[PDB]
RNA sequence: AAACUGCGAAUGGCUCAUUAAAUCAGUUAUGGUUCCUUUGGUCGCUCGACUUGGAUAACUGUGGUAAUUCU
RNA sequence: GGCGGCGACGACCCAUUCGAACGUCUGCCCUAUCAACUUUCGAUGGUAGUCGCCGUGCCUACCAUGGUGACCACGGGUGACGGGGAAUCAGGGUUCGAUUCCGGAGAGGGAGCCUGAGAAACGGCUACCACAUCCAAGGAAGGCAGCAGGCGCGCAAAUU
RNA sequence: UAAAGUUGCUGCAGUUAAAAAGCUCGUAGUUGGAUCUUGGGAGCGGCCGUCCCCUGCUCGGCGCCGGCCCGAAGCGUUUACUUUGAAAAAAUUAGAGUGUUCAAAGCAGGCCGCCUGGAUACCGCAGCUAGGAAUAAUGGAAUAGGACCGCGGUUCUAUUUUGUUG
C-alpha cells in the first residue's frame, strides 16, 4: 500500500528511476497511530514475522521517571503542551517520543511526602484535615527518625520543580513510542532541559 | 594510434567508439535504419503473393528479359521484385500463390544483370521450384 | 551557543540532572589504532552521527580521498580519484566518485584539499554512509 | 524466491560430495541441523555412496527408519541429516564406528573409528556467551549450548565432549605449536602445528602453519581447527595424515604402489 | 532442467583451402596407403596431432 | 471412508515483458534487522484440579437456484 | 494410595541452521541532431518525530541551499534481464549469451489486500481496464510466460 | 567470426589516391629535463658465480655479574608497480587418471572380500595480506610555530607511600 520504497525516488544526481519490480510486501507502510489522551485505547498489529506490535490510539497513564532520586509511578497524562517536530500536534493532542506533557504530581509528592516526611506543594496557610499524611510528618521511633533526619539533611529540590509541584502539574518528556510498544513512558523535565523546554513554551507563548 | 600515453583509455576508446561510424559495414547493423528499411524485416526468407510477373531488362552489356516476379508479402505488406531462378520456371508460377523469397546472395544489393532486384523465388505454393525444375514434385492443382 | 533546534539537544547516555550539594561528556574510542581527537573529549558540541560520540559504529571499509566541498552543514564531499583499467587499449584511464560524508564539529579546523581518512558504518541519510575519523593537513598549508 | 528454497540442484552441489552428473535433476538438500549446507554431507550420501550399503535413496529410508544409525550419541531417522565435521556415525547392528574426518582432498572420507574412540567428539568452540543469571554459555562449531563450561575456554579452542552426557572432558587451548586440521577454503585437509597468529583489526586474521614435512602454509582462522597440543592428536588420523603430497609425489606413490604390488 | 550431459566435441577441422592440389595429393596418399574411406579421417588424426602439438608448445614457454 | 485439527500449498515448473549504477558479478557489512523448520540450550528460577466451559463439522433429516468445488 | 522408564506433540526466550532484507568498495551497450540537470507534489543536508522488522527524506514538520556534470551528469535509444558462459581467435581482439547453473523479474494490463515464519502469491482473494465463457436474461464463472494440445502469428520450432 | 594491418592497443592511414582546423591563444584532458646508497666485511665451487649484514623504543629465554645477547605484540610517509599469500560455487574450458569394444561421452573402476579414483590449473578488474624499493608520482626546515638535547615553570591528574579509620 503506501510504501517504504528507496527506488520511487531521486538519485544524488537528481536523475528518476524507472521502477524493475511492483511493490514488495516488507517495503511496508502502516498508517499512522497519531494516539491520543483518553480512556485506554490499544490495537494489536501482527508485523513482520508473526510478531506483535501493539498501536495505542488512547492513552492516559503511563510510567514516567524522577530521575534525581531515581523513583518512577504510573501517573495520568492530562496534557499535550509541546511537540518540536510539528507544531499542530499540539492542538490535536497527539501523543509522540519526545513530546513535552503536562503529568500528575501526586505519586511523587506522596512518595516525597513517605520518604523524606517534609510538606512538599501543599500552599502556605492550609493543612491537611483528615490527619492521614499530617501523622506520615511525625511520630517516628529514636534511630529511625535520625535516619530521616541524616537523609532530611540533603533534601533540597530545585525551585522550578517546587513551582510545578505546587501547581499540581509536572512537565514530561515522552521517551517511549506509543505508536511502536502502546505505553507513553518517558522522565520528567528537570534542570537545563527544563529551562530550555520552558523557554521554548514561553516563546510559543508570546 | 597516435596518442601513445599510459593514462589515455578514454581518449583511444572513445575516439574508436566515434570513428566506427564511419565504418559502413558497422553504421548499417547497428542503426536501425537499413533494418527497418529492409523488406524482409531482418529475416533470411519471407513468404509473399505474387500479384504480377514482370519481364526486366538485363542491366546491359549482355542483353536477356530476366522473368522476375513483383510479390506483396504477408508479413509488411510491401513490394518486392523476386527474380525467378532457373530456365522456364515462369510457368511453374500463377497469380494470387504463396511464394517463399529469400535474398539473391548480395545482403540487399542487385546482383548482375538485373537492376533493382535483390531477391529470388524459393518455393511456389508450398512446393520447392527446384523440386518442380526436376520434376520430383508436381504442383498442387 | 549550542541548542538552536526546537527540541533539547543532549548525549543520550550521561544523565545531567542529578540532585547538587561542568556536565560529563560520553567519548569512545572508535578502533582501528584511531586516536579520539581533543576537542571530542573537552569539546561541547552534540552530534548523535559523531563516531567518538554519536550512536554509530565503524565495521567494514576503511576508505581515503581528498575534501572538494563544505557546503552541506555537518558532512562534507570528498571525491576518490583512481585508475580503472581498460585491457584492450593496455592503460589506464582517470575516473572519480565524490561521496558525501559525515564530518563530526570535533574537527574544527578543516579546509578543501585536506586528505580525510572515513570509515564505512550504518546509513546515515540517503546518501551519507561513511564518517570522517581523520584529517591530515593539505600538502604544505602550515600558514 | 518469495520464501526459502527446498530443492538443491545436482549441479549446484558442493564439489566435495562427489555426486555424479547424470544420475538426477536435484542433490540431496541437507535439513537444517547443525553443520552449513556447503561444509555439511548428508546421511544419504554417506549411507549410499561413500559406503554403498543401500543403492538407491528408498533403501536409505529402510536403513534409517529401522533406527540402525546413530550420528554423534543420538538415533536420527532423517535422510538429509546434515553430519559434519568430527561427528561419530555408529551403525550399531554392523558394530561399526566413523568420525567425519576430512582427507588430504576437500572431501570428507570413510575414517573407521574403535568403539572405545566413538564414545568422545571434538569440537571447536565460536563464541562465549553470559546467560540471563551470569551463567557462562559456549556454542560449539554444531550448535551445541554447553553451559557452565571452564572460563580458561576461550573462542577459537576445542573442547573433548563425552557423547552419552554431553559434558566436556579436555580442552586444548589455541596456542602456538598445537596441530590444526584446517576445515574450509584451499588448504581444506591439512594437518600442521601452528607456527603464527597474524591479527588484523576489522579484516580477518590469518594463521600460518607448519606441517609433518616443513610444508609451511597459511589460512584464514574461521577455516582452523586445534586436533592435539603440541604434536600428538586427540583423534585417530586418515592415510596421508593431512600432510598433502603433490601431484607429481601422489603420481610417483600410485605408480610405485601399482608396478610394485602386481 | 533435464539430467542430460549436452558435452560434445568435434574430432576434424575442415582445412581453410578447400582445392588446394597438393594438399588433395597427401591425403589421397595417405587415405590409400593406409585404406581410411574419406577425408575426415585423415582431418581427424591430423586434429589429434594438432591438439598434443599445441599442448607441448604450451609446456615449451614455461621454464624448466 | 468422511469431517475437524495440524502441516504444505511462498518450493518446483514456465517465460524474458519490464529493468542501463537498476539487475548482476567479485568484495565487505548487519555492533542496523527478521527467521516456520532443524540442531543444542532453557521449560518446580515467579512466594500467589485424579482433568474445567460450550459451541461446530462429518452423520441424520427438510430444502432453494437454470446454473458453480453455491449453500 | 505415593514414586518411576522410553518416546510423540506443543511452547516464551537464547544460540545454530535455511535463509531473506537493506547497506560498502569496484565494474555495463549506443547516443551531444541529449549540456546543463535535480528542487517549496523532497532535490542534498541538519534537528525531532511518524511509519517500518530494523539503518536511512522512507514519510511529516521546521530550518539550511545544497547535490550531480566534459573524469560525459541529465534526457533518449536498445532486435538490453545480468552473470557463469558460447562462437571465432597467432599475439591482441570481435560477436553472442531468450536457453537447463546462480541471481532478478512477471503471471493479459495496472492497483489493493487476506492468511501465514515467509506473498504485495495470481493452479489465493477484491476492484478497474481489455478480451472472452455458460444463462431459463435473474445471475454465475475466468486467467496454459506449468505439461500436452488448439488457433493466430510467422522464414522459424515435437505427443491432448 | 576470422580473412580485416579494410577501425589499426599490439597495428593503419592524412603532399598528389579519402583525409591537417585559415591562423594563433587557451581551461580541463594527455605527456613532462637532470639530480638525493655506495663501497665493502664473511664463506663455498672451479679471477669469476650464488649465499649472510650495513633504524630505534612492554613482556620473556642460551643466560651473565639495573645493563647487555636474543624472541614475541605494538609504533614506525603516502601510493602506483612487481612477487607471494589468503579468499573466490558447480557446470564449461585447459588438464591428471581410467580400453564407454574405439570415439563423443562417462566418473568410473581394478585385483585371486580386498585395493583405489572422483586430481590439478585457470578464475580480467576492485577489496584483503606480506616481501622488494629500480621506475613514475608524492612529502618536508626558508617571516624558521625546524629538529634531536637535557633544564626552569604552570594547569589537570593514575595513586605506590604515613598499623586501620579524617
Amino acid at each position: 500500500g503506501i510504501s517504504r520504497d528507496n527506488w520511487h525516488k531521486r538519485r544524488k544526481t537528481g536523475g528518476k528511476r524507472k521502477p524493475y519490480h511492483k511493490k514488495r510486501k516488507y517495503e511496508l507502510g502502516r498508517p499512522a497511530a497519531n494516539t491520543k489522551i483518553g480512556p485506554r485505547r490499544i490495537h494489536t498489529v501482527r508485523v513482520r514475522g508473526g510478531n506483535k506490535k501493539y498501536r495505542a490510539l488512547r492513552l492516559d497513564v503511563g510510567n514516567f521517571s524522577w530521575g534525581s532520586e531515581c523513583c518512577t509511578r504510573k501517573t495520568r497524562i492530562i496534557d499535550v503542551v509541546y511537540n518540536a517536530s510539528n507544531n499542530e500536534l499540539v492542538r490535536t493532542k497527539t501523543l509522540v517520543k519526545n513530546c513535552i506533557v503536562l503529568i500528575d504530581s501526586t505519586p511523587y509528592r506522596q512518595w516525597y511526602e513517605s520518604h523524606y516526611a517534609l510538606p512538599l506543594g501543599r500552599k502556605k496557610g492550609a493543612k491537611l484535615t483528615p490527619e492521614e499524611e499530617e501523622i506520615l510528618n511525625k511520630k517516628r521511633s529514636k534511630k529511625i527518625q535520625k535516619k530521616y533526619d541524616e537523609r532530611k539533611k540533603n533534601a533540597k529540590i530545585s525551585s522550578l520543580l517546587e513551582e510545578q509541584f505546587q501547581q499540581g502539574k509536572l512537565l514530561a518528556c515522552i521517551a517511549s513510542r506509543p505508536g511502536q510498544c502502546g505505553r507513553a513512558d518517558g522522565y520528567v523535565l528537570e534542570g537545563k532541559e527544563l529551562e530550555f523546554y520552558l523557554r521554548k513554551i514561553k516563546a510559543r507563548k508570546g | 594510434g597516435k596518442c601513445r600515453g599510459l593514462r589515455t583509455a578514454r581518449k583511444l576508446r572513445s575516439h574508436r567508439r566515434d570513428q566506427k561510424w564511419h565504418d559502413k559495414q558497422y553504421k548499417k547493423a547497428h542503426l536501425g535504419t537499413a533494418l527497418k528499411a529492409n523488406p524482409f524485416g531482418g529475416a533470411s526468407h519471407a513468404k509473399g503473393i505474387v500479384l504480377e510477373k514482370v519481364g526486366v531488362e538485363a542491366k546491359q552489356p549482355n542483353s536477356a528479359i530476366r522473368k522476375c516476379v513483383r510479390v506483396q508479402l504477408i508479413k509488411n505488406g510491401k513490394k518486392i521484385t523476386a527474380f525467378v531462378p532457373n530456365d522456364g520456371c515462369l510457368n511453374f508460377i500463377e497469380e494470387n500463390d504463396e511464394v517463399l523469397v529469400a535474398g539473391f546472395g548480395r545482403k540487399g544489393h542487385a546482383v548482375g544483370d538485373i537492376p533493382g532486384v535483390r531477391f529470388k523465388v524459393v518455393k511456389v505454393a508450398n512446393v520447392s521450384l527446384l523440386a518442380l525444375y526436376k520434376g520430383k514434385k508436381e504442383r498442387p492443382r | 551557543d549550542i541548542q538552536t533546534e526546537r527540541a533539547y539537544q543532549k548525549q543520550p547516555t550521561i544523565f545531567q540532572n542529578k540532585k547538587r550539594v561542568k556536565l560529563p561528556r560520553y567519548y569512545k574510542n572508535i578502533g582501528l589504532g584511531f586516536k579520539t581527537p581533543k576537542e571530542a573529549i573537552e569539546g561541547t558540541y552534540i552530534d548523535k552521527k559523531c563516531p567518538f560520540t554519536g550512536n554509530v559504529s565503524i565495521r567494514g571499509r576503511i576508505l581515503s580521498g581528498v575534501v572538494t566541498k563544505m557546503k552541506m552543514q555537518r558532512t562534507i564531499v570528498i571525491r576518490r580519484d583512481y585508475l580503472h583499467y581498460i585491457r584492450k587499449y593496455n592503460r589506464f584511464e582517470k575516473r572519480h566518485k565524490n561521496m558525501s560524508v559525515h564530518l563530526s564539529p570535533c574537527f574544527r579546523d578543516v579546509q578543501i584539499g585536506d586528505i580525510v581518512t572515513v570509515g564505512e558504518c550504518r546509513p546515515l541519510s540517503k546518501t551519507v554512509r561513511f564518517n570522517v575519523l581523520k584529517v591530515t593537513k593539505a600538502a604544505g598549508t602550515k600558514k | 524466491a518469495r520464501g526459502p528454497k527446498k530443492h538443491l540442484k545436482r549441479v549446484a552441489a558442493p564439489k566435495h560430495w562427489m555426486l555424479d552428473k547424470l544420475t538426477s535433476v536435484f542433490a540431496p538438500r541437507p535439513s537444517t541441523g547443525p553443520h552449513k549446507l556447503r561444509e555439511c554431507l548428508p546421511l544419504i550420501i554417506f549411507l549410499r555412496n561413500k559406503l554403498k550399503y543401500a543403492l538407491t535413496g528408498d533403501e536409505v529410508k529402510k536403513i534409517c527408519m529401522q533406527r540402525f544409525i546413530k550420528i554423534d550419541g543420538k538415533v536420527r531417522a532423517d535422510i538429509t541429516y546434515p553430519a559434519g565435521f568430527m561427528d561419530v556415525i555408529s551403525i550399531d547392528k554392523t558394530g561399526e564406528n566413523f568420525r567425519l574426518i576430512y582427507d588430504t582432498k576437500g572431501r570428507f572420507a570413510v575414517h573407521r573409528i574403535t568403539p572405545e574412540e566413538a564414545k568422545y567428539k571434538l569440537c571447536k568452540v565460536r563464541k562465549i556467551f553470559v546467560g540471563t543469571k551470569g551463567i557462562p554459555h559456549l556454542v560449539t562449531h554444531d550448535a551445541r549450548t554447553i553451559r557452565y563450561p571452564d572460563p580458561l575456554i576461550k573462542m577459537n579452542d576445542t573442547i573433548q565432549i563425552d557423547l552419552e552426557t554431553g559434558k566436556i572432558t579436555d580442552f586444548i587451548k589455541f596456542d602456538t605449536g598445537n596441530l590444526c586440521m584446517v576445515t574450509g577454503g584451499a588448504n581444506l585437509g591439512r594437518i600442521g602445528v601452528i607456527t603464527n597468529r597474524e591479527r588484523h583489526p576489522g579484516s580477518f586474521d590469518v594463521v600460518h602453519v607448519k606441517d609433518a614435512n616443513g610444508n609451511s602454509f597459511a589460512t584464514r582462522l574461521s577455516n582452523i581447527f586445534v586436533i592435539g597440543k603440541g604434536n600428538k592428536p586427540w583423534i585417530s588420523l586418515p592415510r596421508g595424515k593431512g600432510i598433502r603430497l603433490t601431484i607429481a609425489e601422489e603420481r610417483d606413490k600410485r605408480l610405485a604402489a601399482k608396478q610394485s604390488s602386481g | 532442467p533435464v539430467a542430460r550431459s549436452w558435452v560434445c566435441r568435434k574430432t576434424y577441422v575442415t582445412p581453410r583451402r578447400p582445392f588446394e592440389k597438393s594438399r588433395l595429393d597427401q591425403e589421397l596418399k595417405l587415405i590409400g596407403e593406409y585404406g581410411l574411406r574419406n577425408k575426415r579421417e585423415v582431418w581427424r588424426v591430423k586434429f589429434t596431432l594438432a591438439k598434443i602439438r599445441k599442448a607441448a608448445r604450451e609446456l615449451l614457454t614455461l621454464d624448466e
